[PDB]
RNA sequence: GUAAGUUUAGAUUAUAGCCAAAAGAGGGAGCUCUUCUGGAACGGAAAAAACCUUUAAUAGUGAAUAAUUAACAACA
């Protein structure tokens, strides 16, 4: 498969809604299918990477290691970029943190509808 | 005119939102027929049971044979006359002797 | 005939036929007169048996007095101890209901129920299918039991 | 545990008043008509 | 609601007498409502074994329509069940011989394939043309308007109609 | 990214598939072979060892989903 796949255009950055800069730091994956009926070398992938339930959360760093390993794998799970409106969470907020479908960690759960 | 359904039928139903917006609120009081809609008892001056009597009439042979006491009975009941033959002694001894009823 | 005109015809107008919503500044007034009748209501009593459905466990429970419920696991609560139970959605009276959006306040309805029995369940036959089958592969399943009586249903007017 | 025998229950539910508002019958939602006239009633 | 026990129960279990105009309609449509009718399906608390189905009654049979040229393509197979008891006969073929046959067939093929098929044709009734007996017309509870929307010839539409109806071309 | 690996000593058992799908070679149909890949539902394709969706198996009168035999005459 050519490069030009993975180069990415000022187009494709407003679709996903991804800036150029400032890159996004964690990778979100969830495993959707079966390594049944798949080669070896695809099997092999999933275990090192961890999926092997399916519908899992998994935090991983996009770095080109997990980029390359998530590349092979790339059908078989769904990649978000994890964003932090509160920003990191503290010792003590800990306890507290949850992350929603969206894709944003709160550090602080207040048990109040969004609504 | 702000119910979405016809008031007329069943009863009326007011729909309303409460003031925090918390919970939706259904005002439903029952509607009775109007008086002019129904229709008058009888006017002129004999149990289900006599008329269900005539309906099985005995008229030929006196007592009408089996196949045809069968048939006068799934005519009237607009059943099959394989339902009305009866079943051998296995099958009627395994039949439950308490069966629960609840409700 | 104006220019750009098509008069309605079977192709010209779709199947469904549009509707117009009621103006809200008006359609506001009869939300809170309605919601005032309601509150009478309430605070009248004009009201008698009332069920209400009430989400415990991975089930969800319609309620009404005198109704016995059973749980198929244990509690933790001895018998006769009387307990509430905290997410009700519904609550329905003789000619009004509340709906939960997807739950009302905690403050409007409060239930209350009492645990009667502490039981587990009849043996249930589990046999998985293989070659050779045998008779000795068999496993039974008896996971506990708890029994609830419904006590009472409250609730106020605090609309 | 209680007295009571233990053997498959057919319905976790007990209740003496099932029905509030009304059980549904036939009748129910079927809209009248003046005088209470039958279909196809000339009068 | 607070109604005794046997009479709520009589009520609810109760079966309904329906009429069905076959003027001008496909018995393809009118078969599906049938059967839906025929089955009990139209009550909210309908089940497999409560014999809830309802009473049925079609009229105008005769007087049907079929799209397309499905009255001279649909060939209706039966097998005797001798030697050369093969028969073939086209719709129309069979509508000459029994207006009635054509609806039946339908209803009965539509209908679940199970014992209680049979039953429920007892309850079924099929008139060729409107003529009815007074009693089932007191058996009768309701009307069903019919599924399918007449279009009107050029000698039904109005005069007025007309009129309004723009001249698209001058000849 | 991940947790096994090398060496020393003792010791056997297994060493015959099936079908699908790729790459070749005989060939010209189709076959006959050699090489690589995958499979063994309780779901689906009509019934369907070999194809598709499917991580194990537990009770519950809950919930969101996957594959999923159907499809909509011609002339400038």
């Amino acid at each position: 498969i050519p490069d030009k796949v993975f180069q990415p255009k000022p187009e494709d950055h407003e679709k996903y809604g991804g800036d150029p800069q400032n890159p996004h730091k964690l990778h979100i994956v969830t495993r959707i299918r079966s390594t049944k009926r798949r080669p070896y070398w695809e099997k092999d992938t999933i275990k090192m990477l961890g999926l092997q339930k399916a519908h899992s959360p998994q935090i991983h760093k996009n770095i080109p290691s997990v980029n390359a390993k998530l590349k092979v794998v790339k059908h078989l799970i769904r990649i978000q970029p994890l964003k932090l409106p509160q920003g990191l969470p503290t010792e003590e907020t800990m306890s507290s943190t949850c992350l929603k479908s969206t894709g944003e960690l709160v550090v602080q759960w207040h048990l109040k509808p969004v609504e | 005119t702000y119910s979405s359904l016809p008031d007329d039928y069943n009863c009326q139903v007011d729909l309303a939102l409460t003031a925090d917006g918390r919970t939706i609120v259904c005002y439903h009081p029952s509607v009775d027929i109007p008086y002019e809609h129904t229709k008058p008892i009888p006017q002129p001056d004999e149990t289900h049971e006599q008329i269900l009597k005539a309906k099985l009439e005995v008229r030929k042979s006196k007592q009408l044979e089996q196949g045809p006491m069968i048939e006068q009975l799934s005519k009237v009941f607009y059943t099959t006359k394989h339902r009305w033959y009866p079943h051998g002694q296995y099958h009627n001894r395994r039949k439950k002797l308490n069966p629960p009823r609840d409700r | 005939y104006p220019q750009g005109y098509v008069p309605k015809t079977s192709l010209s107008s779709p199947p469904w036929q549009e509707v117009v919503l009621p103006d809200p500044v008006e359609e506001t007034r009869h939300h809170a007169e309605v919601v005032k009748r309601v509150n009478e209501l309430i605070a009248t009593g004009q009201y008698g048996r009332l069920f209400a459905v009430v989400h415990f466990a991975s089930h969800q429970w319609k309620v009404t007095a005198e109704d016995l419920i059973l749980i198929e696991n244990e509690l933790d609560i001895k018998c006769g101890e009387r307990i509430r139970l905290e997410k009700v959605l519904l609550v329905g009276a003789d000619n009004f209901t509340l709906l939960g959006k997807p739950l009302l306040r905690k403050e409007l309805v409060r239930v209350e129920a009492t645990v009667i029995e502490k039981t587990e369940s009849w043996p249930k036959i589990n046999m998985k299918f293989r070659k050779r089958k045998n008779f000795r592969k068999k496993k039974i399943i008896v996971n506990p039991q708890t029994i609830l009586r419904i006590n009472t249903i409250e609730i106020a007017p605090r609309l | 545990q209680s007295g009571l025998d233990v053997i498959r229950i057919r319905k976790p539910f007990h209740t003496d008043n099932p029905s509030i508002q009304g059980q549904w019958h036939p009748f129910t939602n079927k809209r009248t008509a003046l005088h209470g006239l039958r279909p196809r009633e000339l009068r | 609601s607070s109604f005794s026990r046997a009479p709520q129960q009589w009520a609810t279990f109760a079966r309904m007498w329906y009429l069905l105009d076959g003027k001008m309609q496909p018995p393809g449509k009118l078969a599906v409502i049938a059967s839906n009718k025929l089955q009990g399906l139209n009550k909210p608390v309908y089940h497999q074994l409560s014999d809830c189905g309802d009473h049925v009654v079609i009229i105008n049979t005769r007087h049907i329509a079929f799209s397309g040229n499905k009255w001279e393509q649909k060939v209706y197979s039966s097998h005797t069940g001798y030697p050369g008891g093969f028969r073939q006969v086209t719709a129309a073929q069979l509508h000459r011989k029994d207006p009635v046959a054509i609806v039946k067939l339908a209803i009965y093929g539509m209908l679940p394939k199970n014992l209680h098929r049979r039953t429920m044709m007892q309850r079924l009734h099929l008139f060729p043309d409107e003529d009815i007996p007074e009693d089932i017309l007191k058996n009768l509870v309701e009307e069903l308007p019919q599924p399918r929307r007449v279009p009107k010839r050029l000698d039904e539409y109005t005069q007025e109609e007309i009129e309004a109806f723009p001249r698209v071309w001058t000849p």
